[PDB]
RNA sequence: ACGAGACUCUGGCAUGCUAACUAGUUACGCGACCCCCGAGCGGUCGGCGUCCCCCAACUUCUUAGAGGGACAAGUGGCGUUCAGCCACCCGAGAUUGAGCAAUAACAGGUCUGUGAUGCCCUUAGAUGUCCGGGGCUGCACGCGCGCUACACUGACUGGCUCAGCGUGUGCCUACCCUACGCCGGCAGGCGCGGGUAACCCGUUGAACCCCAUUCGUGAUGGGGAUCGGGGAUUGCAAUUAUUC
C-alpha cells in the first residue's frame, strides 16, 4: 500500500487486536461495552474496506474514461 | 591550424592520438574496425593524388560510401558522392577532417513552395 | 496594479515604522507584513525571525509555507 | 550469386533476421514467451498453444 | 540438462507443437476426415494418436 | 530507557549526527565536493556545502535500517524523479561516485565493513555511535 | 468534548435558521478530529448531508485539476487557515465557518427551458443542499482565484474569504455572487 | 536407503493437478512414509494482448489472451528405488513431472 | 537586515559587457552574462569563496574582480576539465569557457564555417530550417508566418 | 425457443478446512546494541539458528484448492398490494469489473498477415530475388491525437517514508534480467557472482506525497523550444543529428 492506506491499516488492525484480546482474555461484557463506542464513531475501525480499485480498458486512459473522439 | 595543431603536423602523426584531436563519435569510429572499403578508397584516392600531374587537381573520384570521416591523409582531393541518383562533386579542404562525405552532398533539393491545390480546406 | 519592484533592506525610515506599529496587531505572517508596508517576501521573514529573536512577537504556527505570528499579551 | 556478395548485408539484429513462423510476415510480431509468430496467426492459433479468452 | 527451456516458454513450446502438427496433419490427411488429434506426451516416450474417420486408408 | 534510531525522529536525528562528522572531522572528503551536481536528475548542486556530511548521516542511518546494501542500492534509495522537460518525467538513480565515495568513507573510520555476500553492514562499534547520537538528540528533542 | 484539533470544543457552535440545523454536520455525532475519512460518502445520494463540514471544505479545496492528490495538503491549508481565524477574531473557527455557510448560501436561482432573458425565466429557489453544496463553492473558488498570483498564499486567502463572508460586507467573492443570483432571481421573478 | 526425495508438477488446467497429486499423497500413505504434503506455489498468468483485428480498421478493439500455468511439488523422506514405482504408475498425460535427488 | 540601505549597494553594475541587476541573489545575477548558466554560477561563486546568501548589490569591490579573474582563466583555478564550454575548440583546442560577446561571435564562427564548406547542417542554418533532424511538416510555423 | 439473463474469469469475506525450508508468524537460544547506579520479560535488529532433523509450535499474515457466504433475505413504507421500488437493521459484500453474445444487414476495412484465393498484369534489361546509396522525416499552409507548461494549491536543494501488475539467458537467433567490489562527475567502463525463477535481481528502498531551506509575484530560481561545443553507449554504417 501507500502511505495513508497503511496509516488507516494501522489504527484499523489495533481496533480489532484489542477487542480480539478483549473478547478472549477478559469478560466482554467489557468488550461489549468498547465495541459500541468506536462503532458509534468511524465504522471502518473493525469494517475493513472492500473497494481495492478497477481495471483499466482499452479504449481510454484509465477505467472508465475514454480517448477524446474526434470526428470534424 | 586544426585545434591549435596545423595541418603540418596532421599529414604525418599516427591514429592513436588523432582519436584525440576527433570529437567522441569519430574518435569511437577508428576505435572501432576500419573495414576493407573503405581501406580501398583510401587506396585508390592515394593511386589518384601520385597520378595528379604538379600543381595540378587530381582527377574525379565516385564512391558510394558517404558515412566515412574525412582524414588528413587525402586532403586536396575530388570526390564523386553517390547521393541517391548522381555523384555529388565535393573539393576537399583542410576544414573537414571532423566531418562525413555525406555531410556535403546533399541529398534532396530543398522546396521553394507551391500553391496549394484541393486540400488545405 | 502594474510593479513594485522597490525594496531593497528596507531602511532606517521605515525601520522605525514596523518596529512600532507590527507588533500593535494580531495578523502577522510573511505575506501580509509584505502587503502591508511594501516588502517583498524574502526579508519578511528575515525580518520576523529578527523579531522573534527579539521576544516581543509571539510564533503560533512554524511552518514551511506558514509561518504565523501575533502579538504579545495586553495587560 | 556470386556467395561474397549474394548475403553480405549482416541478417543479424533487426526485423531482417526475425519472421514469422508460419506465414515468412515482418510485421506485427509477437516475441514474447518466444512465439516469434505475428498477430494475425497467432490469433488463428490460439486455442491451440492454450490461450484462453478467460475475461 | 545444460541449457533448459524456461517453463512459461516450455508450454508454449508445448503448445506451438501440436498447433503445427495438427496444421500439417490437416493438410495430410483432409481427405481421410482428420477429425482432429491428441497428443499424448510422456516425459520420454511421446505419443501421438490420430482421429482420422477411415483410419483404414 | 532506549535509546535506539527508530524512537527518534530520523529528520532530526541526521542533521544531529551529520554535526557529529561536522565536529570529529576525519571523514575523508573527495576533492570534488564542491562539483558533483549529485545524483543526475537533480541540477543546481545541493546548497547546503556540508551535503557530504548529511549524505554520510543519512547513508550511515538508512544501512542501520536495512543493512547488507552496496553502491546500487545506495543510488536507488537517493534516486529522485529526472524532468526530462518537454518529455513526461521518469524515475533516475543517484550518482554512483558520491555513493562509493561515502561507502569508503565509512571504512576509513572503521563503521562498516565488507562481509561475506554482496554489501558492506555496520560493526558493531559502528551502530554503537549511532545509538550514541540518537541518545542525545532525543534527550535533546525530549527536552 | 472532541478537542478537534486538540481545541476548538464542539459544543459552543449555534446555527441560527432552522433549514441547517438538520444539514450542518459540525455537531458531536460527527465530531472527528481530522477533515479526512474515506467513509464512502457519495457512493449514495443524502450521504454528502451528514459528512461533516469541515471534511467538505478540505474536500472541495482540492480541485483545480493540479492538485487532486493533495489530501493532506488540504487538511493543512484549513488546519493552518483555521489558526489565522482563532488568532484574528479569538472565538471558534468552528462558528464562523457556519456563519460564513449560512450568510453565504445562496436561495433564489433562475432555472427555464422557455426564451430565457438574462439567466433564466422562472426564478427558482434552492434546495438546502445545493444551497450549502454551491455555497462550500463559492468559498473554494473565492480563495482559488485571489491566491492564484496574490503575495499571500491560500491560508490566509481562504481566511479573509470566510470572515468577509460572515460578518457581510460585500467585498467577499463568495456573498458578491450570492446577492447577485438573488436579485436576478427577483428581477425574472 | 532413506532419501528426502522431492516431486514436483505443473500444468495450466486444475481439475487433472488436484486428483493427480492426491493420487501421489495417498499412494504414499498406503506405503507408510514420513510425507510432506503438497506445497502449491503462485499461479503464472501469461497475459499476451493482441489488436484482435488483422487489418488497421476497426474501433481500437484489443484481445486480451490468457494462459494459468499452476504449479506444486510433493516431499517424501523414502527410499527412491521404492518410489519409482507409484510415481510411475500415475501417468495423466496432461501433466509435467520432475524427480530429484534427496542431496538435489 | 540593515538599519539603512548599505551605502555602497550598487542597484545596477557594469561587469564585462552589460548591466546585471543588482537587487538580485549573487548566484543568479552574475548568471545574466552570456555564456554562464545557474551551475557555472555557483561553482565559480564558491572558488571565490564568498557566502550564496548575500545579493549582488552589497558585493563590495574586492569580490567584483576575485569572480572576474575565476571565469575567464578557469583551467588554472581548478574549474573541472568538463564544465568548459569550449571544451576542444574547433580551431585552437584549449579546454577554455567563452562567456562574452566573444561567445556571440565564437558561435558566429561556427555558423560562418559550416557555410564556408557548404555541409548540410550550415545549409540548414543558412536557409533558416532546423538543423538537427526535426521534423518541419507542422512546427516551426512562427518563424516565417 | 434464440438473444438478455443464466454462464466463465475476476474483486471483496471468512483468526472456518486442507498445507507449506522456493511464504512465513510467534515463541525460544544466541549475537551484537543501547539506559544501567541494576534495574531487565526494557526494548532495536530484514543480524544468526531453531529440518543435517528437533533445536518449537502454528497458518493469523503470503500463496491456492475444496468449500461456504447474498437471495430484495429480515423490518417498515409505497405499489392493483401484483411484478416490483424506496428507507432502515444485521451484514465483508444490499448494483465489482469484464468475456461471451441473437435475426440479420453494410458493395464497411483487409488480396500490404498467410504455401487463403478467382481473374488480370509481369516473368530474364523481371513488377522474382539480392547488393549499394537515397526516401518513407523532406516545409509559405490547414486539421487531428497527444506531452510539457503558462507557476509561490509553486519551483529549488536536503531529508523521511510507502506499491502492484509483470519480465528475465534464445529451434531459427547472435539479442536476457542483473546483485556486489573497483575506476569515471555523469554518461558509462572493468572484474565478480546469482537467476530458466514465491529461490537472484527483489523487503522490488518508484513517483506523487510528506518534513526543513532558498526564492518573492519579476517571463522570475516558471517554461524548456531553438541553438554551440564537448563526452559515452548500440551497430558494419549514427550526417538529414539513434540514444544518453
Ligand atoms: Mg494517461
Ligand atoms: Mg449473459
Ligand atoms: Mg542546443
Amino acid at each position: 500500500g501507500g502511505h495513508v492506506a497503511q496509516i488507516y491499516a494501522i489504527r484499523q488492525s489495533i481496533s480489532k487486536a484489542l477487542v480480539a484480546y478483549y473478547q478472549k482474555y477478559v469478560d466482554e461484557a467489557s468488550k461489549k461495552e468498547i465495541k459500541d463506542i468506536l462503532i458509534q464513531y468511524d465504522r471502518t475501525l473493525l469494517v475493513a474496506d472492500p473497494r481495492r480499485c478497477e481495471s483499466k480498458k482499452f479504449g481510454g486512459p484509465g477505467a472508465r474514461a475514454r480517448y477524446q473522439k474526434s470526428y470534424r | 591550424t586544426y585545434r591549435g595543431v596545423d595541418l603540418d603536423q596532421l599529414l604525418d602523426m599516427s591514429y592513436e592520438q588523432l582519436m584525440q584531436l576527433y570529437s567522441a563519435r569519430q574518435r569511437r569510429r577508428l576505435n572501432r574496425g576500419l573495414r576493407r572499403k573503405q581501406h580501398s578508397l583510401l587506396k585508390r584516392l592515394r593511386k589518384a593524388k601520385k597520378e595528379a600531374p604538379p600543381m595540378e587537381k587530381p582527377e574525379v573520384v565516385k564512391t558510394h560510401l558517404r558515412d566515412m570521416i574525412i582524414l588528413p591523409e587525402m586532403v586536396g582531393s575530388m570526390v564523386g558522392v553517390y547521393n541517391g541518383k548522381t555523384f555529388n562533386q565535393v573539393e576537399i579542404k583542410p576544414e573537414m577532417i571532423g566531418h562525413y562525405l555525406g555531410e556535403f552532398s546533399i541529398t534532396y533539393k530543398p522546396v521553394k513552395h507551391g500553391r496549394p491545390g484541393i486540400g488545405a480546406t | 496594479r502594474d510593479k513594485l519592484n522597490n525594496l531593497v533592506l528596507f531602511d532606517k525610515a521605515t525601520y522605525d515604522k514596523l518596529c512600532k506599529e507590527v507588533p500593535n496587531y494580531k495578523l502577522i505572517t510573511p505575506a501580509v507584513v509584505s502587503e502591508r508596508l511594501k516588502i517583498r517576501g524574502s526579508l519578511a521573514r528575515a525580518a520576523l525571525q529578527e523579531l522573534l529573536s527579539k521576544g516581543l512577537i509571539k510564533l503560533v504556527s512554524k511552518h514551511r509555507a506558514q509561518v504565523i505570528y501575533t502579538r504579545n499579551t495586553k495587560g | 550469386g556470386h556467395q561474397q556478395l549474394y548475403w553480405s548485408h549482416p541478417r543479424k539484429f533487426g526485423q531482417g533476421s526475425r519472421s514469422c513462423r508460419v506465414c515468412s510476415n515482418r510485421h506485427g510480431l509477437i516475441r514474447k514467451y518466444g512465439l516469434n509468430m505475428c498477430r494475425q496467426c497467432f490469433r488463428q492459433y490460439a486455442k491451440d498453444i492454450g490461450f484462453i479468452k478467460l475475461d | 540438462m545444460a541449457v533448459q527451456i524456461s517453463k512459461k516458454r516450455k508450454f508454449v513450446a508445448d503448445g506451438i507443437f501440436k498447433a503445427e502438427l495438427n496444421e500439417f496433419l490437416t493438410r495430410e490427411l483432409a481427405e481421410d476426415g482428420y477429425s482432429g488429434v491428441e497428443v499424448r506426451v510422456t516425459p520420454t516416450r511421446t505419443e501421438i494418436i490420430i482421429l482420422a474417420t477411415r483410419t483404414q486408408n | 530507557p532506549g535509546v535506539t534510531v527508530k524512537d527518534v525522529n530520523q529528520q532530526e536525528f541526521v542533521r544531529a549526527l551529520a554535526a557529529f562528522l561536522k565536529k570529529s572531522g576525519k571523514l575523508k572528503v573527495p576533492e570534488w565536493v564542491d562539483t558533483v551536481k549529485l545524483a543526475k536528475h537533480k541540477e543546481l548542486a545541493p546548497y547546503d556545502e556540508n551535503w557530504f556530511y548529511t549524505r554520510a548521516a543519512s547513508t550511515a542511518r538508512h544501512l542501520y535500517l536495512r543493512g547488507g546494501a552496496g553502491v546500487g542500492s545506495m543510488t536507488k534509495i537517493y534516486g529522485g524523479r529526472q524532468r526530462n522537460g518537454v518529455m513526461p518525467s521518469h524515475f533516475s538513480r543517484g550518482s554512483k561516485s558520491v555513493a562509493r565515495r561515502v561507502l569508503q568513507a565509512l571504512e576509513g573510520l572503521k563503521m562498516v565493513e565488507k562481509d561475506q555476500d554482496g554489501g558492506r553492514k555496520l560493526t558493531p562499534q559502528g551502530q554503537r555511535d549511532l545509538d550514541r547520537i540518537a541518545g542525545q538528540v532525543a534527550a535533546a528533542n525530549k527536552k | 468534548d472532541i478537542k478537534l484539533f486538540g481545541k476548538w470544543s464542539t459544543d459552543d457552535v449555534q446555527i441560527n435558521d432552522i433549514s441547517l440545523q438538520d444539514y450542518i454536520a459540525v455537531k458531536e455525532k460527527y465530531a472527528k478530529y481530522l477533515p479526512h475519512s474515506a467513509g464512502r460518502y457519495a457512493a449514495k445520494r443524502f450521504r454528502k448531508a451528514q459528512c461533516p463540514i469541515v471534511e467538505r471544505l478540505t474536500n472541495s479545496m482540492m480541485m483545480h485539476g493540479r492538485n487532486n492528490g493533495k489530501k493532506l495538503m488540504t487538511v493543512r491549508i484549513v488546519k493552518h487557515a483555521f489558526e489565522i481565524i482563532h488568532l484574528l477574531t479569538g472565538e471558534n473557527p468552528l462558528q464562523v465557518l457556519v456563519n460564513a455557510i449560512i450568510n453565504s448560501g445562496p436561495r433564489e436561482d433562475s432555472t427555464r427551458i422557455g426564451r430565457a432573458g438574462t439567466v433564466r425565466r422562472q426564478a427558482v429557489d434552492v434546495s438546502p443542499l445545493r444551497r450549502v453544496n454551491q455555497a462550500i463553492w463559492l468559498l473554494c473558488t473565492g480563495a482559488r482565484e485571489a491566491a492564484f498570483r496574490n503575495i499571500k498564499t491560500i491560508a490566509e486567502c481562504l481566511a479573509d474569504e470566510l470572515i468577509n463572508a460572515a460578518k457581510g460586507s460585500s467585498n467577499s467573492y463568495a456573498i458578491k455572487k450570492k446577492d447577485e443570483l438573488e436579485r436576478v432571481a427577483k428581477s425574472n421573478r | 536407503a532413506i532419501h528426502r526425495i522431492r516431486i514436483t508438477l505443473t500444468s495450466r488446467n486444475v481439475k487433472s493437478l488436484e486428483k493427480v497429486c492426491a493420487d501421489l499423497i495417498r499412494g504414499a500413505k498406503e506405503k507408510n512414509l514420513k510425507v510432506k504434503g503438497p506445497v502449491r506455489m503462485p499461479t503464472k498468468t501469461l497475459r499476451i494482448t493482441t489488436r484482435k483485428t488483422p487489418c488497421g480498421e476497426g474501433s481500437k478493439t484489443w484481445d486480451r489472451f490468457q494462459m494459468r500455468i499452476h504449479k506444486r511439488l510433493i516431499d517424501l523422506h523414502s527410499p527412491s528405488e521404492i518410489v519409482k514405482q507409484i510415481t510411475s504408475i500415475s501417468i495423466e498425460p496432461g501433466v509435467e513431472v520432475e524427480v530429484t535427488i534427496a542431496d538435489a | 537586515m540593515s538599519l539603512v540601505i548599505p551605502e555602497k549597494f550598487q542597484h545596477i553594475l557594469r561587469v564585462l559587457n552589460t548591466n546585471i541587476d543588482g537587487r538580485r541573489k549573487i548566484a543568479f545575477a552574475i548568471t545574466a552574462i552570456k555564456g554562464v548558466g545557474r551551475r557555472y554560477a555557483h561553482v565559480v561563486l564558491r572558488k571565490a569563496d564568498i557566502d550564496l546568501t548575500k545579493r549582488a548589490g552589497e558585493l563590495t569591490e574586492d569580490e567584483v574582480e576575485r569572480v572576474i579573474t575565476i571565469m575567464q582563466n578557469p583551467r588554472q583555478y581548478k574549474i573541472p576539465d568538463w564544465f568548459l564550454n569550449r571544451q576542444k575548440d574547433v580551431k585552437d583546442g584549449k579546454y577554455s569557457q567563452v562567456l562574452a560577446n566573444g561567445l556571440d561571435n565564437k558561435l558566429r564562427e561556427d555558423l560562418e564555417r559550416l557555410k564556408k564548406i557548404r555541409a548540410h547542417r550550415g545549409l540548414r542554418h543558412f536557409w533558416g530550417l532546423r538543423v538537427r533532424g526535426q521534423h518541419t511538416k507542422t512546427t516551426g510555423r512562427r518563424g516565417r508566418t
